[PDB]
């Protein structure tokens, strides 16, 4: 599935650790350009009785950070993997969280197995997990284990109509890997609402490796409301899985009295701006 | 003071500005983080062997209290050059996560370890950026690690395509193409191995005596501090001018319980002009507002010294109640305190007036103070 | 259907008149009108400490600063003459009379209505309604932030003394005509004063004593319109607001200049003194200090130029108060557009507002002359 | 422009210049008030009247000769002989060199608009005397306007009408 | 830029930039003074007209 859309006002995060109140401050960092386009990738589950391949983990060049968004009720994506080769020749990185905790292991993996997919794929009765951990086969000489608190616990959805947007921005710069997160509870009517919400920082980790590609880890064992369409190019559809790139732009941020970034304006979009 | 500032022995009638007054600090406080774990520099030092330069090692030290004084108990340091920090004051700073790169290499090229230096060490085997803020240590290692038959654990990269960037490692094991002849073979002419061994003969002189070398790249940024020097915390003091040293942020001012809801990742409360308005206590997660001391200007109201020799003092822009607190022995920049709390201290919108008597009459303005207030020299 | 359109200007509405070698047009009716005019008189009084601003109470920086020379001595001297000049300007514009006249208890000036400009005793401050409008219209933790060595001094004459001068002038000019500017004040009824003022511009007295009621009604209507004209128009007081904006932005840039490295390791003196030894921190301090000196010098130079620019307008306002108010002016297009009759000098923050009363011919008719 | 002048579009020079401070922003804001001040000066000197009067097609002003100052419609630009002489007397690859960052902005009022204001003032003062500054214009023939002007300076009216021819001749001689 | 390395050329650029800054500052100050001088005569001409 290939589709394009527009990111109205998404991709604003706190540049550093400092407090301000009622201040119009300018910064020049890597942000998501305003009113840009983000590609759409959708899970394809067709003919669950047979073993037809899906292959919804395409390579992505990872040009200077990534902004990722999803609207899944359950943890359909359980993590991500990052690597220039994703093999044992070089170093690779893995970030996956189970029901208890999270695991981040920059390690030399001989080879990573495909995301857990069952041939029956009986989503009607596949609401449980069993033997869904054997990934990446074995490991090698590696360090920097960060077994710690997981990222998302749950955002309880009641009476429906409450898809929980989850936004994560990942950036690797000067030897550090930083992840900022935000969970917007209300979905309203549109898939990607036109509002403003800052991205509080979540984690910084001092890895310092070479990265030029990443892949997504989905729970392919169970999947619903993920059909397939043959649209390619500038089309429309549904993805529930959005990816966009970052650019070195100059922004102007408005800190209110309470300290929250209420609004921001770009400095290279419109002559009025 | 007025005579001194006018550079004259005779002053005419008028109001003159001489200097400023500042309240001085009364005591000092120090608050360092909650840690007692020692850092293992001996692991880097008391090591059975050092990885050679061709693949430099890297160890991270953090979340531990460190004391570099014990470093002086190990060996005499051959160079011990700290580039961006005073070596003496290394025990008064708090850092984020220091680094460490250890290796044994010949001591005749130690001078190549510098930002933008020359030679193989600084060009084709290692490099430091123009933003290095740390130190370099070395000590003799010829006798300890050498071989009469020739120690060959130190094949170092010497051929490569372009000068390797600082803080990057290259471990490409390949036969460099050094000529027109295609280097598809294992070895031969115009196909040279970039790595050359060393003749670490213990009988050799200081010409090629290898030394152990450690490079520390201190990490300096506005971030939570993990490693710290060997100091002892104290008790914070509120509503009193103290020389606070919160986590290495030297300053001066009064502290109050702040009223701004910091976020859990928020650390400072900076504002315009790079002033740390608010800060959070490292020991207990409590936030505080910093307010500068009471400061102001002083002016001397005098009639002509030809007529008399009496003066009055006006403190500009300070409440009269704060002056007696400011009034002590050697407590202000005008260290004299003859007036102190003297003749009918009168409060005016312009400031605090000392040495004059308010009257309930009115005349022409002789010497103007301000806000509709003038002064004059009159009997009774 | 709104859009942006570009065009050439129009130099007013075209008009032509008939010139014949025996013909003349004479007016038959007149019209009184009231015009407002706004002049800045004085700006804020500031003062600066050199050592405190340049160096944050560090002794070594103080030693270097005193080693460079006596620059901040004269930089402090320059800012002292400006304050004396501002006090002199405010002294000069208003204090033209050395008496304080008072209005009579019974206020009936031959049918005229001056209650819109006379002092109001019911209000806690004895201002006037137009003065209240002018005060409310101009908008004056940010101020407390500018205490890095910078200070602002208060005016010598508060607003109350200015109001008393204004009221004294306005009472004298309506009770004694224009004779209180030459010698002792001489009382005179208002209608005779207005008859004199018409006779000044070539209209005989036998006009006013017939059209007294009409003239009074026109006068009252004009004054009534002035208040709404001042309030409704947005940028009427555009000249008394530029002063505060210029002051605030100059001080803001000056205080913000401290957050600049000028090619140094850090922008805070204490961190430099804590990280480095004396003989190496000397070069950092030396590189840091010069930028602050240049910023301070630029500030004082612009202050000097702006003070001279303000002084020119202060002198002009003093001259207008001397001529238009204390007498009748024959100068064309000086005290209002038209033939000049009277003026009223209301006060306003950092300035003064004149109300000029004029006389414009209204209804014309052409005859043949010889 | 500060950056173009200081730095020949180099990146490193740009970085150093921006780390120096807010100097050139202040210089740019300083060189802007002057331009508006010049425009206001030119507007204030000339734009005194809001009407555009015109001379009658026939020009017989009681014997006086204003042909030296009134606009000449024959010329390509409607100036006057004195204006043409003044404009030609003042002498204005020199300009092309001064483009290293420097720029010269154009005047807001073109010369033709200034000429139109000048002609409007000069026609109004001849036709309506001085009453077009107070209120509505009031026409009056020139000889009694000059009678009024002599009556101003203490010479009675019975001098002009007697010496009209001599006065006109002297006027023409001086203006020539 | 072409003949020398960055770390050595930075001091050269710092030496080259300050003179140009001072020249620009002097130019703008002179323009300000001359503008005030011209404004005086403009006001005089307006009064005469
Ligand atoms: C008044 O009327 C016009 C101008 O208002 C003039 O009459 C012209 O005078 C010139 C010079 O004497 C002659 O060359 C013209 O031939 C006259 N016009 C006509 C139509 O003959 C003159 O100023 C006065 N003329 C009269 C008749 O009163
Ligand atoms: C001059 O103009 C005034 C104002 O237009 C005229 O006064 C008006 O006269 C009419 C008729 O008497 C009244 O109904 C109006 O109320 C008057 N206006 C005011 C404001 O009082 C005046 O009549 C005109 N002069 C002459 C000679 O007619
Ligand atoms: C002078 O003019 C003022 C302004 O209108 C008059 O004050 C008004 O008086 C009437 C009746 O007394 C009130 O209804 C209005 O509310 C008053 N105006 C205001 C703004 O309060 C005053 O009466 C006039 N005096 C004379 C003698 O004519
Ligand atoms: C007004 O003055 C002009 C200017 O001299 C006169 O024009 C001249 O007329 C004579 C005779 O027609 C010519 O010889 C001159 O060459 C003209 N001057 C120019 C500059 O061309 C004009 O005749 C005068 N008119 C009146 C009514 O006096
Ligand atoms: C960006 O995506 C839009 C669709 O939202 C598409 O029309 C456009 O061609 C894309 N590329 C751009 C704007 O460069
Ligand atoms: C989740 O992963 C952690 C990390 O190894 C592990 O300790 C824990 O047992 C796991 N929980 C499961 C598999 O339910
Ligand atoms: C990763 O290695 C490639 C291989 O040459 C290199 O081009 C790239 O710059 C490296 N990544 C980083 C961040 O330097
Ligand atoms: C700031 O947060 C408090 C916390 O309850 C809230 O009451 C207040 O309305 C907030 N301010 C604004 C401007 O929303
Ligand atoms: C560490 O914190 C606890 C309370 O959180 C406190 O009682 C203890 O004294 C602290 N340790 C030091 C060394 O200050
Ligand atoms: C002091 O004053 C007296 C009288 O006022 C005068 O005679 C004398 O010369 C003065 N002395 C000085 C030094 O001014
Ligand atoms: C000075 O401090 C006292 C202490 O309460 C206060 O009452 C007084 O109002 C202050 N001075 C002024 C001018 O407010
Ligand atoms: C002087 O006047 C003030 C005005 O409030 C009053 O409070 C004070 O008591 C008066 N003093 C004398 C001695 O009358
Ligand atoms: C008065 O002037 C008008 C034009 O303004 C004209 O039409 C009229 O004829 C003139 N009066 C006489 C009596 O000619």
């Amino acid at each position: 599935t290939q589709s394009y859309t527009n990111s109205f006002t998404r991709g604003v995060y706190y540049p550093d650790k400092v407090f301000r109140s009622s201040v119009l401050h300018s910064t020049q960092d890597l942000f998501l350009p305003f009113f840009s386009n983000v590609t759409w990738f959708h899970a394809i589950h067709v003919s669950g009785t047979n073993g037809t391949k899906r292959f919804d983990n395409p390579v992505l060049p990872f040009n200077d950070g990534v902004y990722f968004a999803s609207t899944e009720k359950s943890n359909i994506i359980r993590g991500w993997i990052f690597g220039t080769t994703l093999d044992s020749k070089t170093q690779s990185l893995l970030i996956v969280n189970n029901a208890t905790n999270v695991v981040i292991k920059v390690c030399e993996f001989q080879f990573c197995n495909d995301p857990f997919l069952d041939v029956y794929y009986h989503k009607n009765n596949k609401s449980w997990m069993e033997s869904e951990f054997r990934v990446y086969s074995s490991a090698n000489n590696c360090t920097f284990e960060y077994v710690s608190q997981p990222f998302l616990m749950d955002l309880e959805g009641k009476q429906g109509n409450f898809k929980n947007l989850r936004e994560f921005v990942f950036k690797n710069i000067d030897g550090y890997f930083k992840i900022y997160s935000k969970h917007t509870p209300i979905n309203l009517g549109r898939d990607l609402p036109q509002g403003f919400s800052a991205l509080e920082p979540l984690v910084d980790l001092p890895i310092g490796i070479n990265i030029t590609r990443f892949q997504t880890l989905l729970a392919l064992h169970r999947s619903y409301l993920t059909p397939g369409d043959s649209s390619s190019g500038w089309t429309a559809g549904a993805a529930a899985y959005y990816v966009g790139y970052l650019q070195p732009r100059t922004f102007l941020l408005k800190y209110n009295e309470n300290g929250t970034i209420t609004d921001a304006v770009d400095c290279a979009l419109d002559p009025l701006s | 003071e007025t005579k001194c500032t006018l550079k004259s022995f005779t002053v005419e009638k008028g109001i003159y500005q001489t200097s400023n007054f500042r309240v001085q600090p009364t005591e000092s406080i120090v608050r360092f983080p909650n840690i007692t774990n020692l850092c293992p520099f001996d692991e880097v030092f008391n090591a059975t062997r050092f990885a050679s330069v061709y693949a430099w090692n890297r160890k991270r030290i953090s979340n531990c209290v460190a004391d570099y004084s014990v470093l002086y108990n190990f060996a005499p340091f051959f160079a011990f050059k700290c580039y961006g920090v005073s070596p003496t004051k290394l025990n008064d700073l708090c850092f984020t996560n220091v680094y460490a790169d250890s290796f044994v290499i010949r001591g005749n090229e130690v001078s190549q370890i510098a930002p933008g230096q020359t030679g193989n060490i600084a060009d084709y085997n290692y490099k430091l950026p123009d933003d290095f803020t740390g130190c370099v240590i070395a000590w003799n290692s010829n006798k300890l690690d050498s071989k009469v038959g020739g120690n060959y654990n130190y094949m170092y990269r010497l051929f490569r395509k372009s000068n390797l960037k600082p803080f990057e490692r290259d471990i490409s094991t390949e036969i460099y193409q050094a000529g027109n002849k295609p280097c598809n073979g294992v070895a031969g002419f115009n196909c040279y191995f970039p790595l050359r061994s060393y003749g670490f003969r213990p009988t050799y002189g200081v010409g090629h005596q290898p030394y152990r070398v450690v490079v520390l790249s201190f990490e300096l940024l506005h971030a939570p501090a993990t490693v710290c020097g060997p100091k002892k915390s104290t008790n914070l003091v509120k509503n009193k001018c103290v020389n606070f040293n919160f986590n290495g942020l030297t300053g001066t001012g009064v502290l109050t319980e702040s009223n701004k809801k910091f976020l859990p990742f928020q650390q400072f409360g900076r504002d315009i002009a790079d002033t740390t308005d608010a800060v959070r206590d490292p020991q207990t997660l409590e936030i505080l507002d910093i307010t500068p001391c009471s400061f102001g200007g002083v002016s001397v109201i005098t009639p002509g010294t030809n007529t008399s020799n009496q003066v009055a003092v006006l403190y500009q822009g300070v409440n009269c109640t704060e002056v007696p607190v400011a009034i002590h022995a050697d407590q202000l920049t005008p260290t004299w305190r003859v007036y102190s709390t003297g003749s009918n201290v009168f409060q005016t919108r312009a400031g605090c007036l000392i040495g004059a008597e308010y009257v309930n009459n009115s005349y022409e303005c002789d010497i103007p103070i301000g806000a509709g207030i003038c002064a004059s020299y009159q009997t009774q | 259907s709104q859009s942006i359109i570009a065009y050439t200007m129009s130099l007013g509405a075209e008009n032509s008149v008939a010139y014949s070698n025996n013909s003349i047009a004479i007016p038959t009716n007149f019209t009184i009108s009231v015009t407002t005019e706004i002049l800045p008189v004085s700006m804020t009084k500031t003062s600066v400490d050199c050592t405190m601003y340049i160096c944050g109470d560090s002794t070594e920086c103080s030693n270097l600063l005193l080693q460079y020379g006596s620059f901040c001595t004269q930089l402090k001297r320059a800012l002292t003459g400006i304050a004396v000049e501002q006090d002199k300007n405010t002294q000069e514009v208003f204090a033209q009379v050395k008496q304080i006249y008072k209005t009579p208890p019974i206020k009936y000036f031959g049918g005229f209505n001056f209650s819109q400009i006379l002092p109001d005793p019911s209000k806690p401050s004895k201002r006037s309604p137009i003065e209240d409008l002018l005060f409310n219209k101009v908008t004056l933790l940010i101020c407390a932030q500018k205490f890095n060595g910078l200070t602002v001094l208060p005016p010598l004459l508060t607003d109350e003394m200015i109001a008393q001068y204004t009221s004294a002038l306005l009472a004298g000019t309506i009770t004694s005509g224009w004779t209180f500017g030459a010698g002792p004040a001489l009382q005179i009824p208002f209608p005779m004063q207005m008859a004199y003022r018409f006779n000044g511009i070539g209209v005989t007295q036998n006009v006013l004593y017939e059209n007294q009621k009409l003239i009074a009604n026109q006068f009252n209507s004009a004054i009534g319109k002035i208040q709404d004209s001042l309030s409704s128009t947005p940028s009427a007081l555009g000249k008394l607001q530029d002063v505060v904006n210029h002051n605030a932005q100059a001080l803001n840039t000056l205080v913000k200049q401290l957050s600049s490295k000028f090619g140094a390791i850090s922008s805070v003196l204490n961190d430099i003194l804590s990280r480095l030894d004396p003989p190496e921190a000397e070069v950092q301090i030396d590189r840091l200090i010069t930028g602050r000196l240049q910023s301070l010098q630029t500030y004082v130079t612009q202050q000097l130029i702006r003070a001279a620019e303000i002084r020119a307008s202060a002198n002009l306002a003093a001259t207008k108060m001397s001529e238009c108010v204390l007498g009748q002016s024959k100068r064309v297009d000086f005290c209002g557009k038209g033939y000049h009759l009277m003026s009223f000098p209301q006060s306003a923050p950092h300035g003064v507002v004149f109300l000029h009363v004029t006389y414009v011919p209204a209804q014309e008719k052409n005859f043949t002359t010889a």
